[PDB]
């Protein structure tokens, strides 16, 4: 349970809104008990007094107590429900900022180790479960505990041996029953999560392999196997409800025990009084109404296991050590970046020992460099090392006569503008998808770039206030490639890293992209990594890669004039 | 807007397990009698020792009867929860059975229209959203009309003023809930779009955290998360500020009814109020009966409010399950004509229009003929209808026209017997079985070990078995986790080479594979494509000179047809297509 400690410490902010939402739950839940315990005593006192005791009996004080207890019961529940719901959105904002502000330093490496699609859908769900700790767990458990301790203390002024048998019964089922039923259903709850995921994987394999199964005749054989898992899955769901049916029949019996005990024990006297009279009803009506406090306490303890499980997942994910660390110097960004690479590896080395020693290349200021790699032979890691996703274990990168590790992140992100292969379309306006590159750009400049890049089809509908992304319009490949280039032109960094810009594009759009790089990025030291030969003529100093090493180098005409691997590539195969 | 007919669908799905919903409605009536008996025994016991001063030892029968009604009342609560589950389980088991039946006879043509993670949501996470509608909400709606009428009927003979206090609030509660429910409906509609935008904001900034890093916008997206969370908080607090009044209307009238019953009975015991009783002194047991039962009058309404979320997400589940079960889609017809012989088949098409289950035409007019033992190649750009022809040839797609296999049309060919003569390899291989050995033997479970071992030798899968821990019987895992994409595709080749076939359809194998597995797959599949009629879709566009004919299509129509030599130099669409492949390394 020590897992919740980093997240309970997040409650120091908004510790008055959070405490108020619990106090309002106690006051509401005490007024419910007070309303019915005062009504029960008032009815008994009035009947005992009788008509002859109209004037002797002060009935106006209890009649103001029942009116006051009814107002704070109905006003308290409304305000407790507001503050609790308001304050659970304020800690959700803190949880959202806490995880995001802590997942940034380890974004490329340490967070992409998992499957990004499935992991990030669980990070969002787990922050939601951490958001449930206050209102699903802490508030019902704490509110029940001090409602029990106030009715026990309050009833101890009339009788002590009666306040503690009612308080002791309520304190026993507060502390003994929620853990006792969490232990009984732990085995089934584990057997339930296994069978749900087993049916999930058997159904996906059945649906995905429907073409395979139908042709080989096993479509109905694996459907029987799939149905047998559901039958086992449904049996484990009976046992989960057969234990919920028992935890509900026992809370009704325990609350019955505390009323029958109050009737029997309180009729023998309270404060040494031989005939308690109206004091009997004050105890049997407190016991009748005080078990509403314990109503949410069993389900609060069940959810605590989920909150703790979600606390471990977020903790062990956000507590990793970041790969790279940046200094703090605020060196002024310098234009005309002359990138230098010395013995740096280009591709993750294969068990085949592709290249123990890395590649070396000098990109002078203003030079446009293209790197040719074999398709499907490893993956290029030059951009991650240049973007400082991780530190290069071998070799070193010299960014304009200075090592790349001696730049603060503020300066490093300004000397390098990178267009990645996987271009992300943030669910926001077109202005917010472009001001991302340059926050201070004017309204005309963003539209000027879009016309100049060729995304003119994105300016007729609401202008730049068009919702692009999940809730809005999608962008096709090529229509999304020109957005990535649009940001890089807006970012205006001296060094530009292209990562297969013309990949998956038709020859009509692809020829337009290569013109964009040669025209706009005319003096921006382009370093491009591709698997195509369409427009390499305009680039200077083409670098051909084999097995993670440079086998050929030089200008397109210079490299084509001499027979070599580039000549074979140009002709075919 | 669709609530009325979605709920009609929900209420018609409950005909199965109608005895479970009838026992649960009858147990809610019995439970409302034990509540009344409980309050009557307590009221008589309390009056005896408060007014008549009878000792507790002389009240053993009412105490025994009171304990008995508590045990019976806890029994029906246990019984009603188990009966309620059985109601929900049997709809979920019957709806899922007929969702999987419809999703199987539709075949792979419709299944691949949506990702498998979205079908699992429909079958596994949305069908289960309907459980608490039948297990809890439907029984509680019966408890909300049965039990409260019992208290009013039980209190009315004793005192009509107390029963009028409880019955008087019966119309006043829905009146005020509807009065504030339409003030909370415009808040939903004027904040519907913004909350929809703001809900997926965190996951969006969390998926695109790579792009934020490379642009240095990490510290400026913390402020947007703050600004989006502040906006979402205060935008949805306006909705909740009005949604908590509706729940607070019920708490007002249960607070007013308990307070007003106490004041009416308290003042009538002192002589301040003479009305209400039937010309008889108000007894103390009458006041206790109405005071114990006053909170129980509104409890079924309070519990129903906690189960409304169950109805909300059952209708959302019925929103997507009703459309799925009523989509108009037609299946390929299955004539009963068994194929004549287990020999290579002569497939020929007069004029085909292969159509998706929803009626969309995938492949235009097709005019081709593949003689027995002739291996063809389909080439073309993406989206050109190449794979649609292989699915139609398998029976997965309906077609209009003439597509005759060995002289007999495909529409009147028995799918059970036609697919015994059909073996095929697809891209992105699917391995449904458990072990790698039982996955190869899926094609022919009755294969001998010497025939099985030959298939593994021919398919080049025994040369990476030693790398596997358990060898041939290695558990493949979920989505072929243990095997690489190149290694799994070789296992898919193994079960294609197991049974000899009259027609082999290779839908782009060795496309996304690694360099070595592409060589091994093609080599084992190029020597196996020349002993029976094959039909291979490929994008390699190279070393095809040994294939008999090449059919190139764009936009679903065969445009050029001939051998590799006569299309490479013809300068036609194939040469344009071939130039693109050589353009990229
Ligand atoms: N079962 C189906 N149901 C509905 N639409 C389909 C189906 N199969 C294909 N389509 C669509 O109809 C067209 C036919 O495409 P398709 O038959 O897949 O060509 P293709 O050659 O297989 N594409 P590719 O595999 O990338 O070369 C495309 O626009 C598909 O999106
Ligand atoms: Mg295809």
């Amino acid at each position: 349970m020590r897992a919740l400690l980093p997240y309970l410490a997040l409650y120091k902010r908004h510790k008055w809104m959070l405490s108020l939402g619990i106090v309002l739950a106690i006051v509401t839940l005490l007024a419910s008990i007070g309303l019915l315990t005062l009504s029960g005593w008032f009815l008994s006192a009035s009947a005992v007094a009788g008509v002859a005791g109209l004037y002797s009996f002060n009935y106006m004080l209890p009649a103001a107590g029942v009116r006051g207890a009814a107002i704070t019961r109905t006003a308290g529940r409304y305000f407790e429900r507001l503050v609790s719901a308001d304050a659970t959105f304020r800690v959700l904002q803190h949880l959202r900022i806490y995880t995001f502000s802590k997942l940034l330093p380890l974004s490329p490496a340490g967070l992409a180790r998992y499957r990004q699609g499935e992991l990030l859908n669980r990070v969002v769900a787990d922050v939601d479960t951490l958001d449930h700790l206050y209102l699903r767990v802490i508030s019902p458990l704490v509110g029940a505990f001090v409602v029990i301790m106030v009715v026990t203390i309050g009833l101890s002024f009339l009788d002590f041996t009666l306040a503690f048998t009612l308080g002791g019964i309520m304190l026993l089922t507060l502390f003994l029953m929620p853990p006792l039923f969490y232990r009984a259903g732990k085995s089934t709850g584990q057997n339930l999560t296994h069978l749900r995921g087993q049916y999930r994987q058997q159904l996906t394999a059945w649906l995905q392999g429907q073409a395979e199964l139908t042709i080989f005749g096993a479509s109905d054989r694996y459907r029987t196997q799939l149905e047998n898992t559901e039958i086992q899955w449904l049996e484990a769901q009976r046992r989960q409800s057969e234990l919920t049916a028992l935890s509900q029949a026992i809370m009704l019996l325990i609350g019955a025990l505390a009323v029958i005990l109050m009737l029997w024990m309180a009729s023998g006297g309270v404060g040494g009084n031989a005939q308690p009279g109206a004091l009997i009803a004050l105890f049997v009506f407190c016991a009748l109404a005080a078990f509403e406090a314990l109503a949410p306490v069993t389900g609060a303890f069940q959810h605590l296991g989920q909150v703790i499980a979600s606390a471990v997942r977020i903790s062990d994910l956000t507590d990793q050590k970041p790969e790279v660390t940046f200094p703090d110097t605020q060196t002024r960004v310098a234009d005309r970046v002359s990138l230098t690479l010395r013995d740096v590896q280009f591709t993750y080395p294969e068990q085949s020992q592709q290249a123990l020693k890395g590649i070396s290349l000098q990109v002078n200021a203003g030079e446009h460099i293209a790197i040719l790699g074999r398709t499907g032979c490893g993956k290029s890691t030059l951009l991650q090392q240049l973007t400082r996703a991780w530190d290069p274990q071998q070799g070193e990168i010299l960014l304009n006569d200075s090592p790349i590790a001696s730049l603060n992140e503020a300066a490093l992100r300004q000397t390098i503008s990178v267009v990645p292969q996987r271009v992300h379309l943030f669910s926001a306006t077109l202005r917010d998808n472009l001001l991302l590159a340059s926050p201070g750009s004017s309204d005309e400049a963003l539209s000027e770039i879009l016309r100049r890049v060729g995304l003119e089809k994105l300016l007729e509908d609401a202008g730049l206030n068009s919702w692009l992304g999940e809730g809005g319009r999608q962008l096709s490949g090529g229509e999304l490639r020109r957005l990535a280039i649009a940001r890089a032109l807006l970012h205006d960094a001296p060094l530009v890293l292209l990562d297969e810009p013309t990949e998956g594009l038709d020859a009509t759009t692809e020829s337009q992209i290569l013109e964009l790089l040669a025209e706009m990025m005319r003096e921006k030291t382009v370093l491009m990594v591709t698997h195509r030969l369409r427009g390499l003529s305009r680039f200077q100093q083409i670098i051909v890669m084999d097995n993670g090493q440079i086998i050929e180098q030089g200008t397109h005409a210079e490299l084509l004039a001499r027979q070599g691997r580039y000549y074979q590539f140009k002709q075919g195969l | 807007s669709r609530q009325k007919e979605l709920t009609r669908w929900l209420k018609q799905q409950s005909v199965i397990s109608q005895r479970w919903l009838n026992i649960s409605r009858l147990l809610g009536f019995v439970s409302g009698i034990l509540i009344i008996a409980q309050a009557w025994f307590m009221a008589r016991i309390l009056q005896h020792m408060i007014m008549e001063n009878i000792p507790r030892e002389a009240l053993l029968l009412p105490f025994t009867l009171l304990v008995l009604t508590f045990v019976l009342r806890a029994w029906v609560v246990w019984l009603r929860e188990r009966v309620g589950y059985h109601a929900g389980q049997h709809i979920r088991f019957a709806i899922r059975r007929q969702v999987l039946d419809r999703l199987q006879q539709a075949g792979p043509a419709w299944i691949q229209g949506k990702p498998a993670g979205s079908w699992a949501t429909l079958v596994l996470e949305q069908i289960d959203d309907m459980h608490d509608y039948y297990a809890r909400y439907l029984p509680q709606m019966a408890l909300a009309v049965s039990v409260p009428l019992l208290i009013v009927v039980a209190i009315f003979p004793s005192n009509w003023a107390a029963a009028l206090i409880l019955l008087g609030t019966a119309p006043l509660i829905p009146l005020f809930m509807a009065l504030v429910g339409m003030g909370a409906a415009d808040a939903n509609r004027r904040n519907f779009l913004a909350l929809a935008r703001l809900s997926g904001h965190f996951l969006d900034r969390l998926r695109g955290m790579e792009t934020l890093r490379i642009f240095g916008r990490g510290e400026a997206e913390i402020e947007s998360i703050r600004s989006a969370s502040e906006d979402f908080r205060q935008r949805t607090m306006e909705v909740l500020r009005l949604a908590f009044l509706s729940s607070g209307i019920l708490e007002f009238f249960t607070s007013l009814s308990i307070a007003l019953v106490a004041v009416y009975f308290g003042f009538s015991y002192l002589g301040e109020l003479d009305f209400g009783h039937y010309d008889t002194g108000v007894t103390l047991a009458a006041g206790f009966l109405a005071l114990i039962l006053a909170p129980e009058f509104f409890q079924p309404l309070r519990d129903l409010g906690t189960f409304y979320h169950a109805k909300a997400q059952a209708v959302g589940a019925a929103d997507s399950l009703k459309t799925f079960m009523e989509t108009p889609l037609a299946h390929p017809q299955r004539g009963e004509a068994e194929l004549a012989s287990t020999d290579p088949v002569t497939i020929e098409a007069e004029e085909l229009f292969i159509t998706s289950p929803e009626g969309k035409t995938l492949a235009g007019p097709l005019n081709f003929t593949l003689p027995a033992g002739q291996r063809a190649v389909l080439v073309g750009r993406s989206g050109s209808g190449k794979s649609s022809l292989l699915n139609a040839l398998s029976g997965f797609l309906s077609y209009q026209g003439s597509l005759r296999i060995n002289g007999i049309e495909l529409r009147d060919l028995s799918p059970e017997s036609w697919r015994k003569h059909l073996s095929w390899v697809g891209q992105n291989p699917q391995l449904p079985a458990a072990t790698l050995r039982d996955n190869v033997l899926l094609a022919r479970p009755d294969a001998s070990e010497q025939e099985l071992q030959a298939a593994l030798d021919n398919a080049w899968v025994s040369e990476f078995l030693p790398l596997l821990p358990q060898g041939v019987d290695t558990p493949v895992g979920d989505q072929a986790a243990r095997l690489s994409v190149g290694q799994a595709q070789r296992v898919a080749v193994a079960r294609a080479l197991l049974n000899p076939c009259s027609l082999l359809l290779l839908d782009e194998p060795a496309a996304s594979l690694d360099a070595h597995s592409e060589q091994r797959v093609m080599e084992a599949l190029n020597a196996a494509s020349l002993r029976q009629t094959t039909l291979m879709v490929t994008h390699q566009l190279e070393d095809l000179a040994d294939w008999d004919v090449i059919w190139v299509m764009q936009d679903g129509r065969i445009i050029e047809q001939g051998r590799y030599a006569e299309l490479s130099v013809a300068g036609g669409p194939f040469a344009t297509l071939l130039a693109h492949r050589q353009e990229e390394i």
